[PDB]
């Protein structure tokens, strides 16, 4: 069969890209379609600011999504397009999957490194305002519900992805209650399966541990307290913003998948961003839509490139236009 | 002459303690102790304890301290004796020195570079009301006296220390409120010193960057939204809770610690933990003291006897007990007078 899928493309560097995977897919000739809906900040009728929708009929048509970075304002506009998105979906795990590049090197070597961080809770959805003049008040709350989804979602990802260990992230120190429930949740169902082994390590201890050394760790589980400064460290590691994917895996296998890297206006228009992101990031929609042997040869083709050298785009180290990076990749499949 | 309050606290923190002040035995620096022995684990702790603190803060203004573990069994730490104490002394502006030391090899080397965070409040206003059957509530608090506090230290410092850029490392995009203040007030005081460049970094993308390529940094000024954290992954640069130094200042003191002080920070037992996170904040202690001399000898020495790698902890690569790194350290001071 054909399948179709939404596509957003994004703000910034969303075209450059998302053009870019899109035509890796099309080299590839890969069984997919691709609904393209803009969806932009557009405002509610009772203030609640809802979705184009465009998008949010669309996105329901196909339960699944590849989707650029969507550009927040620094203070002054919508609470942020990305974060809604999440929510009016119930995409509520963000997989961070972190391994190496083989043929390009970093100062660390052999990362295979996972954040199963929640995406529904937290700092992500609250009310933050003006309590008095100068003086701001934020209102971040964390459930005992969702910390169990996303404890259940970490042993499962474990699980099928074949794990060692699974180790939860908290700062149970210093917030008591909000992360002392977490563990809870996440002891009972770790006690579920002693097919997974189990630790707790608190979120400055690893950070410090991490850039140490990433073989201490395998699947990582966090509450959405701290947002994410794990899993754009971990990104550190690999190579760039540029070569990293990520998930917001959901339930009933509806997902959106897009990438760390985000608006990226230094090099907007500029034609030197990395495709190596949007595309790993749809490598992991065809592995999570069951089409893996499109997904093995677009994957490991662009593996092979990096390794050659002669193409790897400008953060990467080599002057290489985002257009002949995404042709040697593409010619690359074609036999 | 010089008196200091000396806070051992507990953990190996008391050995430590120890190490620095035979070194300042060893170099004859005219600074004399007194130790509060206060600590909640061991149960020497009460209220009336760190107000004979701060009795002793008001003479010295001047204090070198430990880490006092928090019983995390039955309180938490925003209540631990180690918030009670950093409370009553107004501290704010945590300073962390991350710079990798000649001869200790890491990923990150040859790096300078300095991590100024709000200490006041952040992650530590959390306050936390039950609201449902299992609605976690968690509300915090950012103020723009507590925010042009923390940006004018952070000048300050950059213009007292030599050093040209800072950075404001901030979540507007999300935070539009809380950080759109702070940003507000770092970009006002941020005219005022104009011989330093000043520029804004989202604080997720600035973890990535910190561990690609440290080297593009030199002042990071931020709130203390999410924790310590940044301050503990910096420190990884440059080998450790065992070698990166800490100061915490207030408008009228200055508590000298270490940068990284996770829970178990050093979880070693007898012996065998490294001192030269405690030495270089002595001699930066000796430094404030303006007694550049000492302050001088210390850091110089405890700098080469870790170039020369004769001796070496456990963390460090090396098989030497403390007693026996911080006696080679002893024998390169009394050297060094003549
Ligand atoms: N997924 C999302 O929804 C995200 C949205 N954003 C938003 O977009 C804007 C982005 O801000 P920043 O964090 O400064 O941008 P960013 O995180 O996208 O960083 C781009 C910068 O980092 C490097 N970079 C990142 N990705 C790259 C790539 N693919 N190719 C080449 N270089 C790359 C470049 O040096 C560039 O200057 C902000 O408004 C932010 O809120 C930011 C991150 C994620």
């Amino acid at each position: 069969g054909v399948q179709t899928v939404t596509l957003i493309p994004g703000d910034g560097i969303g075209p450059e890209i998302s053009a870019a995977v899109m035509k890796i897919f099309d080299a590839a000739k890969a069984p997919i379609q691709w609904e393209e809906r803009n969806v932009t900040a557009i405002q509610g009728p009772g203030g609640k600011w809802m979705i184009p929708s465009e998008a949010k009929e669309s996105m329901d048509k196909n339960k699944m999504g590849l989707k650029g970075p969507l550009k927040t304002p620094i203070a002054a506009g919508h609470p942020s397009m990305n974060l809604l998105l999440r929510k009016t979906f119930d995409l509520y795990a963000n997989v961070r999957p972190c391994v190496s590049i083989e043929g390009y090197k970093t100062p660390y070597t052999d990362v295979n490194i996972v954040t199963i961080r929640e995406n529904t809770e937290g700092e992500y959805s609250g009310i933050e305002h003006v309590i008095v003049d100068g003086v701001v008040q934020s209102i971040k709350l964390i459930t005992e519900g969702a910390s169990k989804r996303i404890a259940e979602f970490a042993f499962e990802y474990a699980r099928n992805n074949h794990r060692s260990n699974v180790t939860a992230v908290h700062k149970a120190n210093i917030m008591r209650m909000s992360d002392g429930l977490f563990l809870q949740k996440c002891r009972e169902v770790a006690e579920s399966c002693k097919d997974i082994k189990f630790n707790e390590m608190y979120l400055d201890t690893v950070c410090l541990n991490m850039v140490q050394d990433p073989s201490q760790f395998d699947v990582l589980v966090m509450p959405n307290l701290y947002g994410d400064i794990l899993s754009d460290l971990c990104a550190g590691l690999i190579g760039g913003l540029g070569v990293t994917p990520s998930g917001n895996i959901g339930a009933n296998g509806v997902a959106i998948f897009e990438s760390v890297h985000g608006t990226a206006p230094d090099i907007a228009g500029k034609d030197m961003a990395n495709p190596t992101a949007l595309l790993l990031s749809a490598v992991m929609m065809l592995r999570h839509m069951g089409l893996f042997d499109h997904a093995a040869r677009i994957e490991a083709a662009c593996f092979a490139t990096i390794k050659d050298g002669k193409s790897l785009t400008k953060d990467l180290g080599g002057n290489a236009k985002c257009s002949d990076f995404t042709e040697e990749i593409c010619r690359r499949v074609k036999d | 002459s010089f008196p200091v309050t000396m806070l051992p606290g507990d953990g190996v923190g008391p050995e430590l303690m120890h190490a620095v002040k035979e070194v300042f035995k060893a170099a004859a620096v005219p600074v004399e102790f007194q130790e509060h022995h206060l600590s909640e684990v061991q149960n020497m702790a009460s209220e009336e304890k760190l107000e004979q603190v701060l009795s002793s803060m008001k003479e010295n203004k001047v204090a070198i301290i430990g880490k006092i573990h928090t019983p995390m069994e039955y309180k938490g730490e925003l209540a631990s004796y180690d918030m009670r104490l950093r409370r009553k002394l107004d501290l704010f502006a945590n300073v962390v020195h991350v710079k990798s030391l000649p001869g200790y090899m890491t990923r990150h080397n040859n790096l300078d570079l300095v991590i100024i965070r709000e200490q006041t409040e952040g992650e530590y206003s959390s306050l936390e009301h039950e609201s449902a059957r299992g609605v976690i509530e968690c509300l915090k608090i950012v103020t723009r006296a507590k925010s042009q506090r923390i940006a004018k230290f952070a000048f300050d410092y950059a213009t007292k220390k030599g050093r040209g850029k800072v950075t404001a490392v901030h979540k507007a995009n999300i935070m539009k409120l809380g950080d759109g203040l702070f940003l507000q007030c770092c970009e006002e005081v941020a005219e005022l010193y104009p011989k330093i460049k000043f520029e804004t970094m989202i604080i997720d993308n600035c973890c990535m960057q910190l561990v690609q390529n440290p080297y593009q940094f030199d002042v990071l000024v931020m709130p203390n939204l999410y924790g310590n954290i940044i301050d503990n992954l910096a420190a990884g640069l440059v080998g450790g809770a065992g070698v990166v130094p800490g100061e915490s200042y207030s408008a009228e003191y200055a508590v000298f610690e270490t940068g990284a002080r996770h829970p178990f920070a050093q979880a070693v037992g007898r012996n065998i933990a490294n001192p030269t996170a405690m030495l270089l904040s002595a001699s930066n202690m000796l430094r404030h003291l303006n007694l550049e001399y000492h302050s001088s000898m210390i850091a110089d020495a405890v700098k080469k006897v870790i170039k020369v790698g004769k001796v070496r902890t456990s963390d460090m690569g090396g098989y030497a007990t403390c007693h026996d790194f911080t006696e080679e350290i002893c024998r390169r001071v009394k050297d060094l007078d003549e």
